[PDB]
RNA sequence: GUAUCUAGGACUACCAUGGUUGCAACGGGUAACGGGGAAUCAGGGUUCGAUUCCGGAGAGGGAGCCUGAGAAACGGCUACCACAUCUAAGGAAGGCAGCAGGCGCGUAAAUUACCCACUCCCAGCUCGGGGAGGUAGUGACGAAAAAUAACAAUACAGGACUCAUAUCCGAGGCCCUGUAAUUGGAAUGAGUACACUUUAAAUCCUUUAACAAGGACCAAUUGGAGGGCAAGUCUGGUGCCAGCAGCCGCGGUAAUUCCAGCUCCAAUAGCGUAUAUUAAAGUUGUUGCGGUUAAAACGUUCGUAGUUGAACUUGUGCUUCAUAC
């Protein structure tokens, strides 16, 4: 038990399988933020699901109720902290015409690649596995880190990367013991 | 009736039956997915067409 | 014309749903408890049976094609069970007489090609993976 | 790396830590390892031990 | 009045002639332990919920009962009954729905593991003990995370670009873009194994010295591809044959559905089968349909139980202020 694990389970289906207008829009996203797969296309399309209905059953209620501020400033403390949501959206019926593709100028993959660490997106996208990226104390292996707006100034290499030259092959330097050797 | 079933699986017995053998193993799936703008930007410049499709051969 | 918005009316108001609830001739399906009873195999998903004898079945009209169906007997309930093959050959792969797994056929439980009175399609022989014989994935097991 | 929390017990001194000494735990660094039984062969000689009597001595032979 | 720890038709005796019901009572039936709860969308839901939590129950079929505060106890006993134990034939023993095993069974399910460090508990008890409880081997039932390369000119084709020239036309072409078993630069960590760590001890995860790719390797598919429903009127084969296929229908000699190859697509470590279930389905409906005829008003009128019911039954003001302005 006991209390096994809660479900909370993404990889949300599409109602319509074979909607070519669907189809080439999906292929867009990964033609930006080339992503894996079409479920982590759906994973953000699971998160902004928790952020709009749930936004949407504030609106209905008036002002001025707690819920409606205690809920409702909680997500835009959230909102503006993750870095999606800016000062001049501050209300509620600011907050429904938000994008998908705002979380995805957040997400890690392609925030060392609008920082000049990157210089291709596909070249950004293949350094998180081999963890030449540090923020502050720690390495990460995970590209879906995705930075809140305060987490801007800090995002480098790391010190036990290749780069700024830390075992800098290493497997390279191995390299020069066999065609010099 | 059950009068006779020998042929069943005639085409299975008339095959030509030609292989593949070649053809240069893919890749995966994000690199998959970086091949699909190169056929779909500038090749496909998608002009006067006149009641064309995509994947014919002739 | 009818319907009773009654406010202390309730009473009625669901005996008259259930006194109505077998009228939609798709909701008898479990309801009545007849799940254990002409469902030709128990009422569970898939039946270990043995093969009986192979059935010269003929399509339904206008179409004269021979489906080339066997016969089935369950070690579940012990009754006659008329089945059907498919992917042209394997005949030569049934081997009479054996073990065999057999699903439904996907209506829900009615004849659904031209193909009358069976009721099921096969998906398993001898523990040994019925689908993968013809693309030769599984080496089968002659003896 | 460069980041591994973990504790420390701070006794006041030796015999004080002889008071309290968590003995599995103490193990990692333990000046006393004993008593192996190992914790199968018990229970089955204390199922040999309900049916005697008086002496138990006639558990030599089973071990 | 009896018993019972105590209410009491609990139950004896004496007495009365009653409790109950169309506001579905008593009767049977269920592949029905209740419940906290679980899965799907716009609500209203209909399905279920054996199963870690809680509560009520049983230890083969049933039934009595000792001891104790506390069982009608079954890892206590007794009977009989069932099915099986051993025996020198006189006797004795038995419930794994405790754990791990097999057997049977059926679509249907794990090591004859380690440990009391955790959490609780046991008592005379800090100390003993507990397949409680913890950990490991088992596990594509699941849920979450995320490797299959990345970068370079030439290249080879398209385009912008400069420009000749323009119903034509090329070059300076070329940030780009592809194909390149062309060439690379080789970026690397899974594997890999010191030591380390975590642990009861051990592994595993993190850390990690030594290892580690010109791919043929360190190699992803599974299913399709007539319309639904996404994408070859490509080829060979075949000739209403074999088949295909949820449905519509394709095969009857020049096949867009069959068998292969070809390419194309789908989602991707997942795809598929069948099977029940909700949604789609406003085709179980109060919200939310239908009754002329498409399925459909008892032929009839009264008529209780039903269920729904008129109106009428203490207030605008009057003056002022907080108060909008």
């Amino acid at each position: 038990g006991r209390i096994p694990s809660v479900f909370s389970k993404t990889y949300v289906t599409p109602r319509r399988p074979y909607e070519k207008a669907r189809l080439d829009q999906e292929l867009k996203i990964i033609g930006e933020y080339g992503l894996r797969n079409k479920r982590e296309v759906w994973r953000v399309k699971y998160a902004l699901a928790k952020i709009r209905k749930a936004a949407r059953e504030l609106l209905t209620l008036d002002e001025k109720d707690e819920k409606r501020l205690f809920q409702g400033n909680a997500l835009l403390r959230r909102l503006v902290r993750i870095g999606v949501l800016d000062e001049s959206r501050m209300k509620l019926d600011y907050v429904l015409g938000l994008k998908i593709e705002d979380f995805l100028e957040r997400r890690l993959q392609t925030q060392v690649f609008k920082l000049g660490l990157a210089k291709s997106i596909h070249h950004a996208r293949v350094l998180i596995r081999q963890r030449h990226i540090r923020v502050r104390k720690q390495v990460v292996n995970i590209p879906s880190f995705v930075v809140r707006l305060d987490s801007q100034k800090h995002i480098d290499f790391s010190l036990k990367s290749p780069f700024g030259g830390g075992r800098p092959g290493r497997v390279k330097r191995k390299n020069l013991k066999k065609n010099q050797g | 009736v059950h009068g006779s079933l020998a042929r069943a699986g005639k085409v299975k017995g008339q095959t030509p039956k030609v292989e593949k053998q070649e053809k240069k193993k893919k890749k995966t799936g994000r690199a998959k997915r970086r091949i699909q703008y190169n056929r779909r930007f500038v090749n496909f410049v998608q002009g006067f067409g006149r009641r064309r499709g995509p994947n014919a051969n002739s | 014309m009818g319907k009773p918005r009654g406010l202390r009316t309730a009473r009625k108001h669901v005996n008259h749903r259930r006194d109505q609830r077998w009228a939609d001739k798709d909701y008898k399906k479990a309801h009545l408890g007849t799940r254990w009873k002409a469902n030709p195999f128990g009422g569970a998903s898939h039946a270990k049976g043995i093969v009986l004898e192979k059935v010269g079945v003929e399509a339904k009209q206008p179409n004269s094609a021979i489906r080339k169906c066997v016969r089935v007997q369950l070690i579940k309930n012990g009754k006659k069970i008329t089945a059907f093959v498919p992917r042209d050959g394997s005949l030569n792969y049934i081997e009479e007489n054996d073990e065999v797994l057999v699903a439904g056929f996907g209506r829900k439980g009615h004849a659904v090609g031209d193909i009358p009175g069976v009721r099921f399609k096969v998906v398993k022989v001898a523990n040994v993976s019925l689908l993968a014989l013809y693309k030769e994935k599984k080496e089968r097991p002659r003896s | 790396g460069g980041r591994s929390t973990g504790f420390a017990l701070i006794y006041d001194t030796l015999d004080f830590a002889k008071k309290f000494e968590p003995k599995y735990r103490l193990a990692r660094h333990g000046l006393f390892e004993q008593k192996k039984q190992t914790r199968k062969q018990r229970k089955e000689r204390r199922n040999r031990m309900k049916k005697v009597r008086g002496t138990a001595k006639a558990k030599i032979g089973t071990g």
